[PDB]
RNA sequence: AACGGGGCCUUU
């Protein structure tokens, strides 16, 4: 109604186009929201490297 | 906003050692401060200086001697060629037999004659006599 | 399991080692001064000329263990000094230097401040001490312009330290070939 | 001195000169990280986080005792909030003067502090542009600013 | 006052200056420990109290916060270090 | 001996 949309074919070029974007930020938001619960894991992980033979060597030495 | 930190330096100094003070506080202390500060004590114009640690910038205490006549800094700091050098030296010097026009090379802060035994130069600095 | 060699890191050497088994004697005593300090283990050792009647021992420590080397520290050190005499025991930190870069030093990976030369040796002058943390400091420029860094130590519990100045001047010297001076407030 | 008023008041905090410690302390720095966050999930901003902490807790300084300082200790943990409280206060202001202008139009004064309020907003928001830490776009305005508060 | 001591000037006249005026600027400022008329439980208290600090249980009233160092309550103890 | 130019070592 503020005259945006020239015919019927642009209002769908359009419509189809703003899909097209927020569904692609949709997966960036979802690989690079990834990446995130890898470093939480992968980086959580060598706290049980690091953490668990500093538990060992004070008993593993009695 | 305190735009120069070396101009307000040797303000202070040349100010108290013109009231007849022979110390000063200097605050803040660049590097470029504690160079110039260099030139000046190691040709007799001033004293002895000691950095003062703050967790800050940190200050400086430079015991003046009196026989300085001023302390200045060319704000801006120009390009100088070094046939330029010597027009410089003619202009603010007392006189060609003694005074220092010191300047900023790439060899780093010296004066104008140690400049001219090196051959190099750089962007103007300060005076001092 | 050998716990003589493994609690040192090159091959060697001698002296080295004989700093190392004096440890060993003090891993028995008591339950807690076994355990906790087991872990705690130290890099290679030098020792430097002091002009007093003593000399200065610099050991080295990989720094995370800083952390527990400080929580004995004095412990060890009205302990090992009564172990070995005539010398001067000292715990340092091995912390790498990375240069200033230009061209001959080239290309990145950056320079974190600790790694810094004149931030590291503020930190070794901060492990020469290690009681007594630091009230102030300033420093002279000299008339033929060398300097003297005063190091203006604490009051409360200094009687540690109270003699070894010449061998934290000492060591300050045979590293970074600049002096140093001690004071107090009065 | 003062950037919107006159004033050149040296008004300040003035920190010691310890890069550690104090001795007294004791407090075990994991300790306090969870008070902190036992705060910030409970709502408090990192400004008046250290007003609880340097008070009822003893800490002389977040800086020094946990490694870290406390926005930056909530970013770590998670908590960072959408915009810096900096900013956050400053639109949390403006906003009411303006919504006190919208009843007052013949108030002046407001209407003229308001321009005060606003261009810090601007220049805040441009710095935090700059530096990365808002969208590129971003860009405060009048009527969805009410949203940024409530 | 012509020639001085900046260096090593006297703790009369500095301590009687500004916190940001002495040659390195000094807070002013203390840390009490602090109980209640009827608790032993040992609250580390800043001697400039914005918040007004309860002694945990029993939701006690410390101090009253001021423009300046907390006014504290009737009575209780304090230690400045 | 005043000064100037070119390289080593010092955690580079
Ligand atoms: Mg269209
Ligand atoms: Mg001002
Ligand atoms: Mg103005
Ligand atoms: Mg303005
Ligand atoms: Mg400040
Ligand atoms: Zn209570």
């Amino acid at each position: 109604k503020g005259n945006a949309f020239k015919h019927k074919r642009a209002l769908v070029e359009h419509i189809i186009q703003a899909k097209a974007d927020a569904q692609r930020e949709k997966a960036l938001n979802e690989e690079a929201e990834a990446r995130r619960l890898k470093n939480r894991a992968a980086r959580d992980r060598r706290a049980q490297r690091v953490a668990e033979k500093r538990d060992a060597l004070l008993k593993e030495d009695a | 906003t305190r735009s120069s930190v070396l101009a307000d330096a040797l303000n202070a100094i040349n100010n108290a050692e013109k009231t007849g003070k022979r110390q000063v506080l200097i605050r803040p202390s660049s590097k470029v401060i504690i160079k110039f500060l260099q030139v000046m004590q190691k040709h007799g114009y001033i004293g002895e200086f000691e950095y003062i640690d703050d967790h800050r910038s940190g200050k400086i205490v430079v015991q003046l001697n009196g026989r300085l006549n001023k302390c200045g800094v060319i704000s801006p700091r120009f390009n100088v060629k070094i046939g330029d050098i010597e027009k410089w030296t003619a202009n603010l010097l007392p006189a060609r037999q003694f005074g220092y026009v010191i300047l900023t090379t790439s060899a780093g802060i010296m004066d104008h004659e140690e400049a001219r035994r090196k051959h190099v130069s750089g962007k103007i600095l300060g005076f001092v006599y | 399991s050998a716990p003589q060699a493994k609690i040192l890191s090159q091959a060697p050497t001698e002296l080295e080692l004989q700093v190392a088994q004096a440890f060993v004697e003090l891993e028995n005593s008591s339950p807690e001064l076994k355990a906790e300090l087991r872990p705690l283990q130290f890099k290679s050792i030098r020792e430097i000329d002091v002009a007093g009647g003593k000399k200065a021992l610099a050991i080295f420590v990989p720094v995370p263990s800083l952390a527990g080397f400080h929580k004995v520290q004095t412990k060890l050190t009205r302990e090992l000094e009564k172990k070995f005499q005539d010398r001067h025991v000292i715990f340092l930190a091995e912390r790498r230097i990375l240069p200033k870069p230009s061209r001959t030093s080239r290309q990145v990976q950056k320079r974190p401040r600790s790694r810094t030369l004149t931030a590291v040796h503020d930190k070794i002058l901060e492990d020469l001490v290690f009681p007594t943390e630091i009230v102030g400091k300033r420093v002279r420029y000299l008339v033929g312009g060398n300097k003297i860094q005063k190091v203006l130590l604490d009051s409360k519990d200094v009687q540690q330290i109270d003699y070894k100045l010449e061998s934290f001047q000492a060591v300050y010297n045979k590293l970074t070939g600049k002096q140093i001076v001690f004071e107090i407030p009065s | 001195g003062r950037m919107h008023s006159a004033g050149k008041g040296i008004s300040s905090s003035a920190i010691p000169y310890s890069r550690n410690a104090p001795a007294w302390f004791k407090l075990s720095s994991e300790s306090v990280i969870e008070q902190i966050v036992k705060y910030a999930r409970k709502g408090l901003t990192p400004s008046q986080i250290g007003v609880l902490l340097r008070d009822a807790h003893g800490v002389t300084q977040a800086r020094v005792i946990t490694g870290n300082k406390i926005m930056r200790i909530l970013k770590s943990n998670g908590l960072a909030p959408e915009i810096p409280e900096d900013l956050y206060y400053l639109i949390k202001k403006a906003v009411s003067v303006r919504k006190h202008l919208e009843r007052n139009r013949k108030d002046k004064d407001a209407k003229f502090r308001l321009i005060l309020i606003e261009s810090r907003i601007h220049r805040l928001a441009r710095y935090y542009r700059t530096v990365a830490v808002l969208p590129p776009n971003w860009k405060y305005e009048s009527a969805t600013a009410s949203a940024l508060v409530n | 006052v012509l020639v001085q001591d900046l260096l090593h000037p006297t703790a009369a006249s500095e301590a009687r200056k500004h916190k940001l005026k002495t040659l390195v600027q000094g807070p002013r400022s203390y840390f009490l420990d602090v109980k209640c008329p009827g608790c032993l439980n040992i609250t580390t208290v800043f001697s400039h109290a914005q918040t007004a600090v309860t002694c945990e249980s029993c939701s006690t009233i410390l101090c009253t916060p001021t423009g300046g160092k907390a006014k504290l309550s009737e009575g209780t103890s304090f230690r400045r270090k």
